[PDB]
């Protein structure tokens, strides 16, 4: 198997392999040969291995002379064979073939997400971007894989189209995706040049900082402390910002979200998007309950009568609603005696 | 070709039994083959009607096959349906296999009043994850409270219409007379003094003070008119046991409004009292909208 | 296999075998008479006399009885059957109806049938009865075999579904399910009927189940019918992993373990195998003496002067690699020889499509190539179709 | 209310309607299910109407058909709504699939007309006409031999 570059190599990358042998009955040393799908280089000069045991030998190809650089993109079949003698008519004993995918360098692909994807609910914030360093490209297809765990399968192929105007960015939308489990994921976007087969043109995986985190919206603890319950239109209602709390009770690595507060009155606008007590866009959502802000309590006198839903909401980057807590206040000027 | 109860496929064979008849909820894999051939019998929950089949078709919604390879699957009898699992499991919330969360298929939920004198939109919340009617690998399960099936092989349980209700069973049924029994095929009307306006309810609702329900199976409560009033102080709504999802305490409201007595009158419609009118006026009849 | 139901018309079929079958050149078949006493005592009102031929021959002939006349379910019946020339297995069928659940002991008799006269016992020994196993009748089940019944019109809450479209299936949930994809949780006070998309690898047209595709087919998610993998490729379904816990959204039913997803599930047959059909299931090895490429919708024969074997040391080996067979299909399709090798000097091969005949027990017999030697006075060069 | 199409009820005082079986259909409220007419089919158990077998196919019954089957190779069916009464051949009725004529042939199962035997070409400007040996046949041979 290749070790080389951990990601698939390009035409400007050198590939270094690792290959071991092991026999459960024989012990005599054999001579190994490694051939690349280059088409121009020849089979490596036959070289012996060590004594063969049930334990696989060390990396026979670990030396610095076993390297290759491919001049064309596509699938290259790297094969390894075992003979006994170093002369040409020596009997072949075993063979093993592995594919190496070399990707295009002139095409740059990125996958951009808008908001935090929740649990089994659908997510439609993904979209892909293609930019070609050269002129007009042929048709392209894109697939998305949600996670690398076993049983998680690559999606179908979505037609992108062409990218004719050199290095301009071309955007395409990705159908709604559903995540079965919460936590960190490694979503991968692959781009090929054929609907059924063809070449793997590029792959993109978001960096460790931008990794997708599926959030569970029932684990969000919200503690809203609005002031007095049922009141009159002359009674001031207070919202204490140092006692209201927000927390994520599942993990301490969830992405940060903003908060908003609505008085449920048309005379006053809802507060602008704001972060928790001290966190910023580079922080995570705290597991321990934290005050929403350190400002003073905010007071408001209602302008009508009825039942009002003073609410506190958690929004994400795409202005979705992740969690929400409602406290109901009943305003009524019922008992007023005048003599 | 294989006989019409068996299949033969290159990539898989054998069968997996139902996990809802075991203890830990793990399908038990066996390999039963027809004697005269090598083809494996179809798994429970599937059937093979014709001869040369590579896969066993799962049974449709409303039918069931609970034994290994069968030529066709039978229809669920009235009073039972083909929802995945059993009723005591479709309703349960307490797990016994920790690594599996097995005997808790939170597939039944309902809104209602709970013991924090608080109304509760669905008592069992969360994303439903056991919603399956096609592959039924065991005996049909009894209907959940509020639903009924009157004919053989209905795909889904149907909900009781607003004026009616369906209790859990006869013993735990709320207001329901002496001879009537509940088996899952008949929605019963709401008694006088009780009403119901929602679909698929296990209990009726008590008419509040200021209103009455004179007829049977009313979708709405009638409002008392000026000159009359209803004041039933013991009328109350059923409270849902959040552990067993069964409501207990229902006391019916009023059947007819009480007219105001002589010397008293009432002018507003929805009220619980009569007001004696002041000096210079009199009321010599019972039930006067204004003396 | 032994006991019938109660108050249900039960049919006893008896099969008779005769060792020398009636000759096909016979002018007529051989007639037999089957006499059965069901063991009940309803219609004749009295059990028969001692178990002999003399009393069983008396049973009435009910061969052409219908369901209407009173003797259809009579408890002492005699039916005449005929063995046609060329045959040699026959059967007689008795309708019965057991009104109670007490134990019963039916008795059977076979006699040779002359021209409208019951002969001797057909087992050729003295009065031999065929005592069936005694049984106790059980209660008849009332289940109905058939498909689902589409419910008639009833009042339903807004959003309740009783029928789904093609590519969708009916589920029972209280969440929000638009276009087969969950978009919100707890959108209804009570569970309702929703339509959820079929998973990739399955298809449906009725909307009440998601039927997995048959072998040789594949489909994407919302498909209403599977499509066939083209000739030269077979459909290998992908292996599923069952859900870890019961609080996790499942993909399909618990008995489904392999699914054939989109067009990536069509894998090419290896070298030396071929598959011509348009919905193929297995790769067929090439016939003895033929070779094929990777696609291989067909084979080609080794030409004259060449025989079919393995070209391990040749210039262009034609055998499949480890990637094409073991990394793709597993151990089902191994690597097989599909090269054409030249005949040695002073040997000729005049026919097309010849193979080195193999030997599995190499100690006793060695593998042989079908290369004929040149006659005396003739030499030939190498891989030639004839001598000079 | 009356029973909907595809359902029936032969009893009085009931609260359900039973579904019609295969080969039968029913319109709005009816005591019994009416058998499909001759030449038309109904395969499901809730059928509100019988559909006619298309051209090239025949119904597998004279009265209550449950599946339209394709004609055999030596036969052809030109008429829609063809059925197969069981008195003659299995694949033959008054409007059902007919044998191909004496000098015509057909090989595909479901065909709406037989095709004439083509002449056999041996070279330039010479054609040997081709005939058929039997009545219903799917291949033609030179008519001289
Ligand atoms: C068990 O659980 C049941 C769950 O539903 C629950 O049923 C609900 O009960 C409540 C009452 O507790 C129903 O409330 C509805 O309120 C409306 C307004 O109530 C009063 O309105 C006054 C409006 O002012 C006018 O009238 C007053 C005098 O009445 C006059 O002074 C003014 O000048 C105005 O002219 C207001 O002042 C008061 O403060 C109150 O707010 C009523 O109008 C409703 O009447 C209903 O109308 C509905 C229309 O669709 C109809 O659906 C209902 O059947 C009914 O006719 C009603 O009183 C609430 O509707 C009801 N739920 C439903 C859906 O029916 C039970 O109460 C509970 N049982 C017990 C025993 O606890
Ligand atoms: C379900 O979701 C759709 C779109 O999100 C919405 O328009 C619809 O009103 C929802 N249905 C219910 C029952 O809330």
């Amino acid at each position: 198997d290749k070790l080389g570059p951990t990601v698939n190599p390009t035409t400007s990358d050198a590939v270094t392999f690792t290959a071991t042998v092991a026999s459960p009955d024989s012990t005599t040393a054999v001579f190994f040969t490694l051939d690349y799908g280059d088409g121009v280089t020849a089979e490596t000069t036959r070289t012996t291995t060590g004594a063969l045991s049930t334990t696989p030998t060390a990396n026979l190809v670990s030396a610095g002379t076993y390297t290759v650089t491919y001049a064309s993109i596509g699938t290259k079949f790297v094969t390894l064979r075992l003979y006994d003698s170093a002369v040409a008519p020596g009997v072949l004993l075993a063979s093993k073939t592995v594919p190496i995918y070399v990707e295009d360098s002139t095409l740059t692909a990125t996958l951009l997400q808008s908001g935090v994807p929740r649990l089994n609910l659908a997510f439609s914030g993904f979209k892909g971007r293609v930019s070609s360093s050269t002129a007009n490209r042929a048709d392209m297809w894109a697939t998305i894989q949600l996670d690398t765990a076993p049983g998680v399968f690559e999606s179908s192929r979505i037609f992108i189209g062409i990218a004719p105007t050199a290095s301009t960015n071309y955007d395409f939308v990705i159908p709604d995706q559903v995540y079965n489990l919460e936590g960190a994921k490694t979503t991968v976007l692959r781009i090929y040049d054929a609907p059924v087969g063809g070449t793997l043109l590029r792959t993109f995986t978001p960096a460790a900082a931008n990794a997708v985190y599926v959030v569970d919206p029932s684990k969000y603890v919200l503690t809203l402390t609005v002031g007095p319950t049922s009141v009159t239109t002359a009674d001031q209602v207070t919202f204490t910002q140092t006692t209201t709390e927000v927390s994520y009770s599942a993990s301490a690595t969830s992405p940060i979200l903003q908060w908003r507060f609505n008085w449920d009155d048309p005379s006053v606008v809802e507060t602008p998007l704001a972060y928790p007590d001290a966190l910023t866009a580079a922080s995570n959502f705290p597991t321990t309950a934290t005050a929403v802000s350190s400002a003073a309590a905010s007071t408001f006198r209602y302008t009508s009568t009825g039942s009002k839903n003073a609410r506190l909401r958690l929004y994400d980057g795409a202005n979705n609603v992740i969690a929400e807590k409602i406290v109901v206040i009943t305003v009524s000027n019922a008992g007023y005696t005048l003599a | 070709k294989c006989p019409p109860g068996t299949y033969r496929n290159t990539w898989f064979s054998g069968q997996l039994g139902s996990p809802f008849i075991t203890a830990d909820g793990v399908p038990v894999a066996t390999t039963l083959t027809e004697l005269g051939s090598g083809c494996s019998q179809c798994p429970p929950g599937t059937y093979a009607p014709t001869f040369g089949m590579s896969v066993c078709l799962p049974c449709p919604a409303g039918t069931f096959a609970s034994a290994p390879g069968a030529t066709a699957c039978q229809q669920c009898k009235p009073g039972t349906n083909s929802l995945m699992g059993d009723r005591t499991q479709q309703m349960a919330l307490v797990v016994t296999n920790a690594a599996n969360d097995f005997p808790a298929l939170r597939a039944y939920t309902i809104s209602g009043m709970v013991a924090g004198p608080a109304y509760a939109k669905p008592i069992v919340t969360g994303p439903d994850t056991n919603f399956f009617m096609a592959g039924k690998s065991e005996t049909c399960s009894t209907n959940l409270p509020g639903y009924y099936t009157d004919v053989d092989g209905l795909p889904i349980q149907l909900p009781c219409k607003p004026g009616t209700f369906m209790p859990f069973d006869t013993a735990t049924a709320n207001l329901l007379d002496t001879g009537l029994t509940v088996d899952g095929t008949q929605c019963y009307t709401c008694q006088t003094g009780t009403f119901n306006d929602e679909f698929s309810q296990p209990v009726c609702k008590a008419c509040w003070s200021g209103s009455f329900a004179s007829k049977r199976g009313l979708p709405t409560c009638e409002i008392a008119q000026p000159g009359t009033f209803t004041n039933v102080a013991a009328a109350a709504n059923a409270t849902f046991n959040t552990a067993t999802l069964i409501p207990t305490g229902l006391v019916k409201g009023a059947q007819a409004p009480t007219p105001c007595g002589m010397g008293y009158f009432q002018s507003s419609a929805e009220t619980t009292t009569c007001t004696a009118c002041a000096v210079g006026t009199y009321a010599d009849q019972a039930g006067l909208a204004a003396c | 296999p032994t006991t019938p139901y109660t108050n249900i018309p039960t049919y006893f079929t008896f099969t008779l075998l005769r060792d020398p079958p009636v000759p096909p050149s016979a002018s007529s078949g051989v007639q037999f008479a089957c006499a059965l006493y069901t063991g009940q005592n309803v219609n004749p009102a009295s059990a028969p006399s001692a178990i002999t031929d003399a009393v069983y021959k008396t049973f009435t002939d009910v061969t052409t009885a219908v369901a209407t006349d009173a003797n259809y379910f009579a408890d002492q019946q005699l039916r005449v059957v005929t063995m046609a020339p060329g045959t040699g297995r026959v059967s007689c069928t008795f309708p019965t109806l057991y009104a109670a659940a007490g134990p019963f002991s039916p008795k059977f008799f076979v006699f040779e049938y002359a021209s409208s006269t019951v002969g001797a016992n057909a087992l050729a020994v003295a009065d031999t009865v065929t005592s069936l196993t005694s049984f106790t009748t059980q209660a008849a089940p009332t289940f109905i075999t058939g498909p689902t019944n589409v419910p008639q019109r009833v009042p339903l809450p807004k959003g309740f579904r009783t029928t789904c479209f093609d590519g969708y299936e009916l589920i029972f949930s209280n969440d929000n399910y638009t276009n087969g994809v969950r978009v919100a949780v707890d959108a209804y006070p009570y569970p309702v009927g929703q339509c959820r998309k079929c998973p990739g690898g399955t298809a449906t047209m009725d909307g009440y189940r998601c039927i997995p595709c048959p072998s040789g087919y594949w489909s994407n998610e919302g498909a209403r019918e599977c499509t066939a993998c083209p000739a030269g490729t077979i459909a290998k379904p992908a292996a599923l992993t069952a859900r870890a816990k019961y609080s996790i959204d499942p993909t399909t039913y618990h008995f489904v373990t392999h699914l054939a997803m989109g067009p990536e599930s069509c894998k090419k047959c290896p070298k030396g195998y071929f598959q011509p059909n348009i919905a193929g299931t297995v790769c067929l090895p090439c016939p003895s003496g033929f070779v094929s490429t990777s696609g291989a919708t067909g084979c080609t024969a080794c030409s004259e002067g060449t025989y079919h074997t393995d070209g391990v040391g040749t210039t262009t080996p034609g055998e499949a690699t480890s990637l094409d067979t073991t990394d793709t299909f597993g151990s089902i399709y191994p690597i097989i020889p599909n090269t054409c090798r030249q005949c040695p000097a002073n040997t000729y091969l005049p026919l097309r499509g010849q193979a080195a005949i193999a030997s599995m027990n190499l100690a006793a017999v060695s593998s042989a190539t079908p290369c004929r030697p040149c006659e005396d006075g003739t030499w030939s060069k190498a891989g030639a179709a004839g001598c000079q | 209310k009356p029973c909907q199409p595809g359902r029936y009820q032969n009893s009085i005082g009931q609260r359900v309607c039973k579904p019609c079986d295969m080969g039968t259909y029913s319109r709005y409220g009816g005591e019994l299910c009416t058998k499909c007419p001759a030449g038309t089919v109904a395969s499901k158990t809730g059928s509100s109407q019988c559909t006619p077998c298309a051209a090239g196919f025949y119904a597998n019954a004279p009265d209550s058909a449950t599946s339209c089957r394709a004609c055999p190779r030596g036969y052809y069916g030109p008429y829609s709504g063809a059925y197969a009464d069981n008195l003659g051949d299995e694949f033959e009725g008054p409007r059902g699939c007919y044998k191909c004529p004496y000098d015509f042939f057909a090989d595909r199962p479901g065909v709406r007309q037989c095709t004439a035997c083509p002449p056999l070409d041996l070279g330039g400007g010479n054609l040997v006409e081709q005939c058929t040996e039997d009545l219903g046949s799917q291949r033609c041979k030179p008519c001289s031999l």
